[PDB]
Order: structure tokens, then C-alpha cells, then sequence
């Protein structure tokens, strides 16, 4: 009875130095599609659990939420391979768990403990996996190292490519700038991604930059602009950077445009700088967990009653992940300086008074 | 007189300088229609408007630098660093364009400019967010620095940090910016300055010199709190500067007291607690010293997420009371 | 006898979002082309004098000079008003004097003498005039510094401009991008301007920039490429650009082609990365010297005789610095502390010990 | 025998790693076709060719951060910075993407990554040229920090900094490049390494303990000399190291002379004397301080370009005996 795949049309790229872009038509099929269905849907659940436990105190300090972008991360692990590298900012829940990590790793780290996925180290900011980098705390810093860990795909000639995001509000980092001079200079396989939600923390992007075509930024270097709203659009795009960047042409600039739910992180209501009215306007009419369901159901790929039991089986996930990293214990204060060191003897480290030492291990 | 916040303080101090000298202007990241990301500058966009309180893109290198070109021409700019970690991404400006010019220049070209914002550690922001830079400015000539801890301090430094001709670093802290202060009449007031480069006695002593700067302040004061009920009397010091530091009110007090524990929030190696008991070794106060001074500072560590772990990387006010026992030992 | 002023043709600049760009002819009288000679004549000389004290040991550590750029610092001062502003980088000598300072305190500063503008404080790199800020020697930083002075021009309102300059090589720096972005955003009257003298201390332009069109890295703020060698060309781009700026328009970036005859400074040789071919090549047929001396016999501004009498007198005047900046005392150690901070009362400085103290007064 | 210069010594270890792993890069300014800004690179370029020995464009932080994303991937970068003055553009790189990133990740990124180049003063360079880090960088935890003297320092050093782990700061000195020193047969061997975390006490003494760093380590050997002559002996100790130190080596040697004296050519405020200080009064070696510990250093200000300011403005051989004698009262 169901369709084993259906065609779909998607938005026509904006253009920048490039004579053709990626098709305007893709095939989904079924069980592609109910993967990437239940991938969002347990992105989704896993934000709002971390909404929950951050007003429960459970989770502390930075917390910035992905909810409304959940077609930029599916997406973009739906347009390129396990072998491929990827890196971005702090907004990182999602990319965390497309990358390979489970909910309950992530949630244990959010919530500070022993099973989190960095110890409990380095909570929402710093989470890391194979071939994932973060998970990166400084605007634009992570720019430079996407770069980097291209140029090493290409010195090790292993066909890879290093997908390097970066928001609206990062875009006017100097060393942005410095790294698309060197990876055009050089050559190197890097998918420069710029995810425009529209607003850098409380500046709206006609505010902060004189010219708000981000895709254009890279000036010598091509690009294109995307509906980051669309999961279709997000992976053709990305299948259509990858092939550029394998072939040999070096980088190419991609943006995403796309939206934020929430505010700029747990203590911004978000709406001193942008009415209540349009953010509605953008979920009733973009949500991308919504517009995959419906072209799903539409074309028979699959029923609204199978996509429902998805969405349990997804929500109940999500709660055994919150019990266990709310139940799981804080790491043990003897450990509180071990892995300062890779690959070193052991060692002591001062505490707060030179009569407090901890045992430090690679 | 009346109840003020350290955040209060500071935007007094702002307001009431603006209105003084149409030269002043503030820029920085989401300091106006956003009324500042810690709400230090709420209200000064609306007061003053658009020429006065500037929003800035996320640049950093580039608006200290706007900002340092403006103070050479003429004008008196505040320029303020979400956190002064992100300040590392314009250090050179701060260091080798204001700091070292009016040297360079012969005294020629003066450089009236004010760095301020929150510094050090806050609650669960790990290692990227948590970074004290006192010792690292500190150390740089041509510069003057300065850490308040309460309402007073932070209004009067701030004023006295705007009329200086020379950069000024105001670091500030994130946790002290909601404490309310009795804030008396003399602070009130529009002509209330804090002159830089002067210690304060927070509470007078005879047992033991303790001296820090910027939150910690506070807890050596519970320590001093908690020990005086057992009989030790603490002349807690409140540096205020950190470059130039007030080592005579320092060392008048280690004259009295023959003992010195030093308090701070960075790292141990080469902070600001290495430099004061270095200043006492090689100052008339050592030979006052009946113990060796031993410096109480945070965890030698990148900031910890984890609740129990970052409790134990900051100092707290059993460590400063176990330190202080030390020295006496009793 | 002499014509009082002649009409000459100049080369077209190449224009980057600009509908219109300055005249292709100008009038020069011969006033001015008089001053002109003499002007570029005086730097030319002073640089070879500067080359030959630093042979002889009498100036010590860095030592940038700019023959070869006379076009530029004289011409740029020619389309501009003595209440502008200018800043650039090290390689300032040039400027120095444009900007109202006399070849006797250049070289005093040069060769560490109390009679020197930074009384020896400074050197090479660092030196300052009225509405000039250096000289300064972090390459890429006086960009965010120049576009500072132009916002306090706009600030002030008195109709004032100032012009930033940096190198090629410099061109590559993040924060010059980041000053381009709020330059544009707040209308700034900012003249941004890259002296391309083709290499970047021994990196050429084609290996540092993936894209060599300088006047256009601007992106989104408009621009025009000028011959740096005709300073009748540079003039009249200059005043372009000024009224450009006065009128309320906001930045535009200005390319200056033009050569630097010597290495990048004095301990390189310049001719392990370019030949001695090309230097002669530009030096025998875009020399900027050469260029105005033609324009004046040719159209009878002046005479062949009476530009060699100013040659004689220009002479003249750098031996005489030079045996100022020679016999001119060092400055007093007791005044090494002198000048840390300003308007403060004077305090003592610690020197090598704790036992050597040094008196501050601003 | 064999004689060569530190410039030689650098080249001769860089290019033995090279060898050894072809996952070892080396990138910055000028490094491959000019033969290195200072020559160290001299010839690497020509024998490794464009993928091993890359010129990069004057972006500092970029390809800093280039440098740390390659480590992090797998490979071995060797990051050049002209001169550490330069280095502060990137410094958020350095610290804020390298050095805590192990410790972060919970030890699962690690970041084998070396970054060197000149730092401190030179000849006539002036103040945004002169600066020395020292303090700065060996403040921070997840770093490596060693400032080598001699040709031995510098080729073992840099040897064990490649193959190191974790980020490691190499301090070099443009002035001791072209210095010459007798190279054993040891060090001549491609296997020659120097543990990072060990001082080496380049001469014996009985009368004061004398520290430094760098090129001033060649200054105390002379003034060692010196005092030889009138029957004071120095045990002169090279700390090789910044961070972590070798105190333990230190207070070994204060504990049988009794007296101390720190050398740096960086700022006095919060410099690397500071620590030494501060440390060996919170430790074991304190009761045997027959005198307090003092400290020479560079003068407290931005560098100035006169020949006789320069001069009196780093530490001189006179300067150093001067304290020592201060210091033993004679
Ligand atoms: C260098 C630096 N400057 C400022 C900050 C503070 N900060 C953290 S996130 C942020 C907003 C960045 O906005 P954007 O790049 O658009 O990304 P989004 O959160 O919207 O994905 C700011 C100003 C920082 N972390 N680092
Ligand atoms: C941030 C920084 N990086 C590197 C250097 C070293 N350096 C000084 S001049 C120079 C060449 C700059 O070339 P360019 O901008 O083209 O100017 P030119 O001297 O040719 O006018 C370099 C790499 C520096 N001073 N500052
Ligand atoms: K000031
Ligand atoms: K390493
Ligand atoms: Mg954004
Ligand atoms: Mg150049």
C-alpha cells in the first residue's frame, strides 16, 4: 500500500559565482524518510527535556537550544558520510546526537554527570565525537578549525570533507575572513556553513551587518542560499557542496536560513527584539518536523498513525534518557583533575590552598 | 541612605559621567536596545540615543580598535567586552595600540579609554566563560587596572576610570552585579570619585592581614566573620587596584598583624597573589612576617562544568579559613 | 615665460560599485607642480640618506623605507586638507613629512636623539604629527584605529575625513574585514586605502590573496584602483574620495598600485623572491620623480634647469639634517620613565633591580 | 666536538621530526620560500617541499587556528609566529582552543601542536616589538611552556615538544640565534631529547642560588664569573622549563645555599620571578632562606628605541651582581 518512494520539488538556490546549483527536484524514499522523521522528532524532545530540566535547576549555566532548526543538522548528516567531519558553535545538541551520540549521553552531560559524554567536564558548550568537534564556545573560533581539519583530509588524501558552521552574528568575525582567504588560497575541502536564524543573541542581522547576503561573504569564494527549513533542501544542497569539495574545487559557502524557537539561550525571553507574532508565524508555517509529515503523508511514504507511534517511541526515549541522567551520579571529586594531559605520567595539580592536591591521568 | 546594586552603581556612574562631557559615548555588543547582555547600560540607549550608546557587531578586535582611534582623536569612549574573555581576541589593541602609545609618542598622543565588563568565574560556564585576566593586564605598563567588588567601588572607579586621559581595564564580576550595598549620601552624589591606586580597609584587624580583590572580597570577610568568634581578629584589604597596586596600606597592615594570607579568584602561577608576596619579600614588611604568606586562589584547572567540581576549583570560605589556621597555626 | 598652469590627461580608474569615478584630466599649475617636485624630491632624498645612516650603524633595528611611493604620501596630501586625518603603517617616513614634521626631526628620531619628534622614544615605526597617528607597527591594526578617528570626524560634524592605509600584505588581516562591516553600517568617512607595492616582505600577492583585486575586498563598500605612480592621478583620485566621504556617503576603498625600490627593510636584500630586472624595469619607466619632471619641461611649467636647482637645495637641506641627527645628543637616562601616563602627577618607576628607580612625569 | 649556533640547533631538531613522522608540518610567515623570517627554517622548505613547509598570508589567528584544527585530526602541526608580540591576535586560539580542550572533551581530543618563535626583547625593535610572554602563557593550565638558552635547550626542546601530546609554547630568543655553543656527540643524535619539567643546573655553587631563563641564563653564568673571582659561588640554574616548573630542583639548591636570586627580562608585575618567589615561600626550602629572595628583571616599561634607554631597560651583568651582592650583604 505505501509509496517505497515519491518525488519532491524544493526552493531553487540563490546563486553566488556558480553557473548551475543543486536540482530544484529529489527522491525520498520510505525508509529514508521515516528515518529522518524520527531523527528531528527525538532532536526536538531532547530541547524541550533540556528547556524542562534547566528550569528545574538540573541543568546549569549556558544553555542554547536548536528547537526550529532541526532540519539543518538531519539535513546535513543526511548529505554526507560517517567519514566526513563536522564542527560548529555551542548550539550543538543536535549535531551532537546526529554525529552518533546517544540521548542519554547528551542529557547526562547537560544535567553535570559521570556517564555524560565529556564526564561532566564540559556540559552544553563542549561535547565531542568521532569525528565531531564541538561543540565550540568562542564566536568564530571554531571557523579556523573546521579548516584546519580540512586541510588534513586533503594531506592525508582520504576523499573526506569537514563540514565548518558558523551563525549570522559570527559572520563578522575577522578570522572568518582570514579563513576563506587560506582555503581558497589552498584549496582545501571545506563546506563553509553559515546558519542565519536571523538575530546574533539580541541583534537582528540588519543591525549587525552592512550587507545581510551571508552566502556572498566569502566574495572570491562561490555559494549558495538555502531553506533551512526544509530537511529536502538542506540534504540536496549539502550532497551538492560534498561532491564540489570531493572533486577537487576547493571550499564553497552555504547558507542557511532557518529559525530559533527560543531565545538566545535559557535567559532570554526573546522577545525584546522580535514580536511573539513572528515567531508563531514561522512555526505554523515552516516547522520542519511539520512539513516532512506532511509530505510524507501526502504521498503515502508513510501513515499519520505510523509517524504518531514514532512519536511515542521517541518520547519515551527522551524520558529514560532524563531519568538516567538525573539519576546518575556527579563524577567523584577525585577525579576533578584528571585528563588536563594527553598521554603523560600521572602528575598532582593545586587546588584552592597548596594543601589541596588532586591526582591528575591522561 | 538607600539600598544599590553593584549593576545600579556602575550605570550610575555611566549616566552621570555622559551627562557631564558630551565626549563620553559607550559601544559595545547589545549595549543599547538590548539594555546590555548583564542589564549594566539599561536605559542609557533610550536617555541618550544612537550617538551615544552604540550596539557593535560581534567584533571584537574591531570595536576595541574603532574605539582606541576615537580616544586618540579626541573623544572619551567606554568599550565593553561581553565577558573579558572575549577580550583575548582583541588584547594587541588594548595592549600595543592604547597602552603603550602616549610613550611611544613621546607624550604626545594620549589615549582617554575605558575597557570594562564582567570578569573571572561566574556559575556553570566552563572553561571558555570562566577566565580571570587580573594578573595578565596587570602586568603591562602604561595601563591602569582596577577590580571593584561592591556598589561603592564599582561607582567610583568607574567615574574615576572615565576621567583618567589614560586606558583603564575595569574588570568586573557577573555574580556581584544583582548584591545590593548601602549605598550612603557621599556615593550618591555626581562628584563622588574613587581615586585609582588606593586600597580600602573593609574591616579593621590585629590578628592577620588578608588581602584580595573583586568577589572574593566578600568571602574573606564571612572568614573574618566566622573567625572572630573564635578570637582572630582579620584586617580584611580590599586592593580596588589591581596596576597600580597599593602596597603601603598592604604592608602598614602586615606590620601590625605579622602575618599575610592573599585571596583571588584566577589561577595560582603567576596571578595576582604571586606578585603581593613577592612585593612583601623584597619590601620593609618582611622582616614584620612571623609566618610565611601563602596565597589561597582557584583550582590550577580549565573551569569544570560539573557543580561539585567547579565548587571545588573556586576558592571557598573554608579554604580561607584553613589557610588563615595554617599561618597562625592553631 | 613659464606657463602659469597647464591641463593634463590622467588614466581612468578602474571602479568597483561606483556609477561615476574622478575626471581624467585635471589642471596643474605651476605653483603647485613646483611644490609637488620639491616635495617628492625631499622624501626620495631622505630615504637614501636614511639607508645610508643605517649602513653606517647610525640607525639601529627596524628601517622601512618608501622610495618609490613618493606618489603617494605627496599626493595624497595634495587632495586633502590640513585638518584631515591620516594614519598608516611603518613604513612612514614619507608621511611624516607630508603631514607638517621636518626631515631633521625624522632622522633625529631615526638615529635615537633627544631632538628627534618621539625625543628617541620611538624609532622608525612609531612617530606622530598633527592629524597624523603613526606609524605603527602590528600590521593590520591601524585599520580599526582609522576608522575609530573617522568616527569621532563624523561625531565632531566639523566635515573632516580621515584616511586609513595598509599594504597588500596586510589586507589579508581579519580585523580590517570587521572594520569594513561597521565602517559601511554607521556611514563612516573613512577612506580606506591599500598601497599595493605587489609583495608582502617576501610573499607576493599571488601567493598570500586568492584574490589579487584589492580596491574590491571591500565587497558590499564601494571602490576604485589607482595609478600610484602618477601623482597627478593619485591627486584627483583623492579628491574624488574626499568629497565622496564629506558629502555623507559613508567609506570607499582606494587601491595604490605603486613599487617599493628597496627590500622590505634594510637586513633584505629584495631579490630572492622578485629580480633585479623588474625593479630597474619600473624604476626606468614608472619612476614618480621621473613622471612629474616630464609633465613640467614638456608643458612648460618649469625648466629642466630650475627642477636641478631645487634638486641642489633639497640636497642640501638632508646633509644638513643628517649632521644634525648625528651630533644631536641621545636623550637623558633620567628621563627613560618619562611619559607613561598623561595628565597624572609624577611617580617613580622600578628599572632592573629594585634598587634602580626612574621619575614619570606625563 | 662539532660547534652550532641556536638557529642550527632548532633546524637540526625540527628537521630530524619531520623525518620521523610524516604527520609533522610546519606553517607561518615566510617559513618555506624566504628560508624563515630569522632563517631557522633555513632549507626545510627545499628538501620537504609545499606540502610539509607552508608560507602562509598575515592572518595570525586564522591560521593559528588552522594549525589547531589540523592537530585535533590527527596530524602534528609546528605553528610559527615571527615574533610572540604577533602572537597575541591569536592568543584565544592558543589558549581557548588548545589548551583546554583535552581536559574539556573529558580526554578525548587531544591537541598535539607546537607553537614557537622569538619572544622578548631584540635590538632597537622598539615596544610593540619587545615583549616577552613567559608569564602570560605558563599561567595557563593544559599548556606547555619552555624557554630554551643554549644550542642543547633548543634542539632537545624542541625535539620533546613535537612529540609531546598537548599543546607546548616554545619561547625562543631572536638574539641567541646566532650564538655559538660546543654540540656533544649526545646531542648530535637524532634520538636527543630534553624532558620537559627539568631545570638543569648549568653550574655548581655553594653561596647563592641563581635562576633564570633564556638568554639572561648566559648572563648569570657571567656574572658567576665575576663574583668567582672575589670567592662568592653561584649555583646558576636553568629553568628550561616555564611551565611546569622544576621547584623541586630549585628548593634542592636553596636548601644548601640559603639564598636566592630570580633573572627575566619580561615586566616585574606578576612576572615569572613573582612565582618563584611566592613558591619558595609556601614551601620546604622557606626555613632555609638565610635572606629574602629578589628579584631582576626588565625595566616596568613599554620598551624605548634610544641605544642608552634600551640598555637600561633589560637586565644587565652588573644589574645581576649587584642584587647578589645586596643580596649576601657584601
Ligand atoms: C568572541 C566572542 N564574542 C562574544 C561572545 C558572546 N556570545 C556568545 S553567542 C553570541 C551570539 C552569536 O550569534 P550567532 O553567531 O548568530 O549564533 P546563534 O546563537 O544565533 O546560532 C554572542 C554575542 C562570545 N562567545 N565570543
Ligand atoms: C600581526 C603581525 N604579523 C606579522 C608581522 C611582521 N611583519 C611586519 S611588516 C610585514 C609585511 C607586511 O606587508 P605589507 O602589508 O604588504 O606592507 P609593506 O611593508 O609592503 O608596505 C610582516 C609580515 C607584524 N608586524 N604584525
Ligand atoms: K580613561
Ligand atoms: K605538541
Ligand atoms: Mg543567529
Ligand atoms: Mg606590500
Amino acid at each position: 500500500s505505501f509509496a517505497n518512494d515519491a518525488t519532491f520539488e524544493i526552493k531553487k538556490c540563490d546563486l553566488h559565482r556558480l553557473e548551475e546549483g543543486p536540482p530544484v527536484t529529489t527522491v525520498l524514499t520510505r525508509e529514508d524518510g521515516l528515518k529522518y522523521y524520527r531523527m528531528m522528532q527525538t532532536v526536538r524532545r531532547m530541547e524541550l527535556k533540556a528547556d524542562q530540566l534547566y528550569k528545574q535547576k538540573i541543568i546549569r549555566g549556558f544553555c542554547h537550544l536548536c528547537d526550529g532548526q532541526e532540519a539543518c543538522c538531519v539535513g546535513l548528516e543526511a548529505g554526507i558520510n560517517p567519514t566526513d567531519h563536522l564542527i560548529t558553535a555551542y548550539r550543538a545538541h543536535g549535531f551532537t546526537f546526529t554525529r552518533g551520540l546517544s540521548v542519554r549521553e547528551i542529557l547526562a552531560e547537560l544535567t553535570g554527570r559521570k556517564g555524560g559524554c565529556a564526564k561532566g567536564k564540559g556540559g552544553s558548550m563542549h561535547m565531542y565525537a568521532k569525528n565531531f568537534y564541538g561543540g565550540n564556545g568562542i564566536v568564530g573560533a571554531q571557523v579556523p578549525l573546521g579548516a584546519g581539519i580540512a586541510l588534513a583530509c586533503k594531506y592525508n588524501g582520504k576523499d573526506e570533507v569537514c563540514l565548518t558552521l558558523y551563525g549570522d552574528g559570527a559572520a563578522n568575525q575577522g578570522q572568518i575572513f582570514e579563513a576563506y582567504n587560506m582555503a581558497a588560497l589552498w584549496k582545501l575541502p571545506c563546506i563553509f556553513i553559515c546558519e542565519n536564524n536571523r538575530y546574533g543573541m539580541g541583534t537582528s542581522v540588519e543591525r549587525a551587518a552592512a550587507s545581510t547576503d551571508y552566502y556572498k561573504r566569502g566574495d572570491f569564494i562561490p555559494g549558495l542560499r538555502v531553506d533551512g527549513m526544509d530537511i529536502l533542501c538542506v540534504r540536496e544542497a549539502t550532497r551538492f557542496a560534498a561532491a564540489y569539495c570531493r572533486s577537487g574545487k576547493g571550499p564553497i559557502l552555504m547558507e542557511l536560513q532557518t529559525y530559533r524557537y527560543h531565545g538566545h539561550e535559557m535567559s532570554d525571553p526573546g522577545v525584546s527584539y522580535r514580536t511573539r507574532e513572528e515567531i508563531q508565524e514561522v512555526r505554523s508555517k515552516s516547522d520542519p518536523i511539520m512539513l516532512l509529515k506532511d509530505r510524507m503523508v501526502n504521498s503515502n511514504l508513510a501513515s499519520v498513525e505510523e509517524l504518531k507511534e514514532i512519536d511515542v517511541e521517541v518520547r519515551k526515549e527522551i524520558e529514560d534518557a532524563a531519568q538516567f541522567a538525573t539519576a546518575d551520579p556527579e563524577p567523584p571529586l577525585e577525579e576533578l583533575g584528571y585528563h588536563i594531559y594527553s598521554s603523560d605520567p600521572p602528575f598532582e595539580v593545586r587546588g584552592a590552598n597548596q594543601w589541596i592536591k588532586f591526582k591528575s591521568v591522561s | 541612605s538607600l539600598q544599590v546594586t553593584v549593576r545600579d552603581a556602575i550605570n550610575q556612574g555611566m549616566d552621570e559621567e555622559l551627562e557631564r562631557d558630551e565626549k563620553v559615548f559607550l559601544l559595545g555588543e547589545e549595549v543599547a536596545q538590548y539594555d546590555g547582555a548583564y542589564k549594566v547600560s539599561r536605559g542609557l540607549w533610550k536617555k541618550y540615543g544612537d550617538k551615544r550608546i552604540i550596539d557593535t557587531p560581534i567584533s571584537e578586535m574591531g570595536f576595541a580598535g574603532i574605539a582606541v582611534g576615537a580616544a586618540m582623536a579626541g573623544l572619551r569612549p567606554i568599550c565593553e567586552f561581553m565577558t573579558f574573555n572575549f577580550s583575548m581576541q582583541a588584547i594587541d589593541q588594548v595592549i600595543n595600540s592604547a597602552a603603550k602609545t602616549y610613550y611611544m609618542s613621546g607624550g604626545l598622543q594620549p589615549v582617554p579609554i575605558v575597557f570594562r565588563g564582567p570578569n573571572g568565574a561566574s556559575a556553570g560556564v566552563a572553561a571558555q566563560h570562566s577566565q580571570c585576566f587580573a594578573a595578565w593586564y596587570g602586568h603591562c605598563p602604561g595601563l591602569k587596572v582596577v577590580s571593584p567588588w561592591n556598589s561603592e567601588d564599582a561607582k567610583g572607579l568607574i567615574k574615576s576610570a572615565i576621567r583618567d586621559n589614560n586606558p583603564v581595564v575595569v574588570l568586573e564580576n557577573e555574580l556581584m552585579y544583582g548584591v545590593p550595598f548601602e549605598f550612603p549620601p557621599e556615593a550618591q552624589s555626581k562628584d563622588f570619585l574613587i581615586p585609582i591606586g588606593k586600597a580600602k580597609i573593609e574591616r579593621q584587624g590585629t590578628h592577620i592581614t588578608v588581602v584580595s580583590h573583586s568577589r572574593p572580597v566578600g568571602h574573606c570577610l564571612e572568614a573574618a566573620a566566622v573567625l572572630s568568634k573564635e578570637g582572630v581578629e582579620c584586617e580584611v584589604i580590599n586592593m580596588r587596584t589591581i596596576r597600580p597596586m597599593d602596597m603601603e596600606t598592604i604592608e602598614a597592615s602586615v606590620m601590625k598583624t605579622n602575618h599575610l594570607v592573599t585571596v583571588e579568584g584566577g589561577w595560582p602561577q603567576f596571578g595576582v597573589g604571586a606578585e603581593i608576596c613577592a612585593r612583601i619579600m623584597e619590601g620593609p614588611a618582611f622582616n614584620f612576617l612571623d609566618a610565611p604568606a601563602v596565597r589561597v586562589t582557584g583550582a590550577d584547572v580549565p573551569m569544570p562544568y560539573a557543580k561539585i567540581l567547579e565548587d571545588n576549583s573556586i576558592p571557598q570560605v573554608k579554604d580561607i579559613i584553613f589557610a588563615i589556621k595554617k599561618t597562625l597555626n592553631i
